[PDB]
C-alpha cells in the first residue's frame, strides 16, 4: 500500500523559510521520480519541483532559486526547502510519485503553507439581528488572524439551517467571517440564540447573544 | 509550454447524466501523454486515466477517455453522486508538465431564487468606528449571482467583499454573503442602503433596502 504522509507546513512571515517533509510507505524514494506540486487557494494545480532517481533536480521558474528538493533514503523522506517566501507561495502542497516519467500516480494528503505578514489578533464578534415564516439571523466575526475559527449555535444544539461562510482576507490583513442561520420567526422572542466563536491561534472564545431588533 | 484549455469552466449535470469534458492543446502531444485526474474539495488529486484512453487501477468503467493530436475528451458515461468534483487534464510529453485550468462537475438542481436578507451594522460595531452591512442570499442555484450595493441609489463598487458557501450536501444550494464595509462617518452621511440581487432565478432583480436608524 503506497502512502505519502506530508508535514511541516504552517504559518510563516514573508521572506521566511520552511522545510516540507513527506514520508513514504510502500516504495523506495531513491528509485522513483519524486515531485512536489502545489495548489493555490482557489486555483488549479502547478508542478513545483521534481527529483530524479539519479539525483537530478528540476524546478519551475516560479520557484527557481528559492526552492530546493532533496531525498533521504535511510528514512525515505522527501524534503522541499522553501526560501524567500511571498504571498504567492501560499498553497496546499502535495508530494507525488511519478510512474512512467510523467504520471502522478500516488499523492500525499497535502500540507498547507500560509505566508502572511500579520500578527495574531483576536476576533471582534458583532450580531446580525433579524427583521414572516422564516427569519434569518447571524454573527459577524471580524478582524481575526490567522485561520481557523469554529462557530457553533446554542453550544451545538442548533445545527439545521446553519451556513458558515468562508473567511475572506480583508485589505487590513485580517479575516472576516459570517455565520447565519434560518429559524422560525415565532421563536425569535421565545428562544435564546447564542453564536459561539472559538479562535485557538489567539485562544479567544466569544459567546454572543443575538436578540431581535426594531 | 503546450497550452491545455479545458471546456467548459463549469459543467452542471445531474446524477445519471453523461458528462463530456474537453481538453484542447495548443500543440500536438502524443496520445499516450495526456492524463485525466479527479480532485474532490479538501482532497488530493486522483489519477483517473493515463494515455488518454487507458484507465488507472481501481477506476470504474464509467470513466473513459479518447482523443489525439490536440483534441482530447474525458467521458463519464453515467454520473454518480461521488463523481461530482473538479477534473484536470495534463500533458506530459514535453519537458514543461502543464495542467488544465480545471473543469468542475457539479449537481444541477432546479433554478432556485435566493432568499435575500439584509443586516445593518449593530450599535456596538458603530461604536467601534466602522460599519459593515451584510447581504445574505440563501439557498440559490446556480452559483452565478450579481450583488450590487446602492448608497442613496448611488452604486458603490470596490468596497464590498463576497463570500460563497460550499454546495450544500442535500439540496445542492448556495449561500452568499456580501459585506460592504464603510466608515462610521460615511455610514451616517446617508439614509437608504440597498442590496440589489440580479440572479437567473429572479424574473426581476430583488432590492432589499433599509433606512439608517429606523
Amino acid at each position: 500500500e503506497v502512502q505519502l504522509v506530508e508535514s511541516g507546513g504552517g504559518l510563516i512571515q514573508p521572506g521566511g523559510s520552511l522545510r516540507l517533509s513527506c514520508a513514504a510507505s510502500g516504495f523506495t524514494v531513491s528509485s522513483n521520480y519524486m515531485s512536489w506540486v502545489r495548489q493555490a487557494p482557489g486555483k488549479g494545480l502547478e508542478w513545483v519541483s521534481v527529483i530524479y532517481s539519479g539525483g537530478s533536480t528540476f524546478y519551475a521558474d516560479s520557484v527557481k532559486g528559492r526552492f530546493t528538493i532533496s531525498r533521504d533514503n535511510s528514512k525515505n523522506t522527501l524534503y522541499l526547502q522553501m526560501n524567500s517566501l511571498r504571498a504567492e507561495d501560499t498553497a496546499v502542497y502535495y508530494c507525488a510519485r511519478d510512474l512512467g516519467t510523467g504520471l502522478f500516480d500516488y499523492w500525499g494528503q497535502g500540507t498547507l503553507v500560509t505566508v502572511s505578514s500579520a500578527s495574531t489578533k483576536g476576533p471582534s464578534v458583532f450580531p446580525l439581528a433579524p427583521s414572516g415564516g422564516t427569519a434569518a439571523l447571524g454573527c459577524l466575526v471580524k478582524d481575526y488572524f490567522p485561520e481557523p475559527v469554529t462557530v457553533s449555535w446554542n453550544s451545538g444544539a442548533l445545527t439545521s439551517g446553519v451556513h458558515t461562510f468562508p473567511a475572506v482576507l480583508q485589505s487590513s490583513g485580517l479575516y472576516s467571517l459570517s455565520s447565519v442561520v434560518t429559524v422560525p420567526s415565532s421563536s425569535l422572542g421565545t428562544q435564546t440564540y447564542i453564536c459561539n466563536v472559538n479562535h485557538k491561534p489567539s485562544n479567544t472564545k466569544v459567546d454572543k447573544k443575538v436578540e431581535p431588533k426594531s | 509550454e503546450i497550452v491545455l484549455t479545458q471546456s467548459p469552466g463549469t459543467l452542471s449535470l445531474s446524477p445519471g447524466e453523461r458528462a463530456t469534458l474537453s481538453c484542447r492543446a495548443s500543440q500536438s502531444v502524443s496520445s499516450s501523454y495526456l492524463a485525466w485526474y479527479q480532485q474532490k474539495p479538501g482532497q488530493a488529486p486522483r489519477l483517473l486515466i493515463y494515455g488518454a484512453s487507458s484507465r488507472a487501477t481501481g477506476i470504474p468503467d464509467r470513466f473513459s477517455g479518447s482523443g489525439s493530436g490536440t483534441d482530447f475528451t474525458l467521458t463519464i458515461s453515467r454520473l454518480e453522486p461521488e463523481d461530482f468534483a473538479v477534473y484536470y487534464c495534463q500533458q506530459y510529453g514535453s519537458s514543461p508538465r502543464t495542467f488544465g485550468q480545471g473543469t468542475k462537475v457539479e449537481i444541477k438542481r432546479t433554478v432556485a431564487a435566493p432568499s435575500v436578507f439584509i443586516f445593518p451594522p449593530s450599535d456596538e460595531q458603530l461604536k467601534s468606528g466602522t460599519a459593515s452591512v451584510v447581504c445574505l442570499l440563501n439557498n440559490f442555484y446556480p452559483r452565478e449571482a450579481k450583488v450590487q450595493w446602492k448608497v442613496d441609489n448611488a452604486l458603490q463598487s470596490g468596497n464590498s467583499q463576497e463570500s460563497v458557501t460550499e454546495q450544500d450536501s442535500k439540496d445542492s444550494t448556495y449561500s452568499l454573503s456580501s459585506t460592504l464595509t464603510l466608515s462610521k462617518a460615511d455610514y451616517e452621511k446617508h439614509k437608504v442602503y440597498a442590496c440589489e440581487v440580479t440572479h437567473q432565478g429572479l424574473s426581476s432583480p430583488v432590492t432589499k433596502s433599509f433606512n439608517r436608524g429606523e
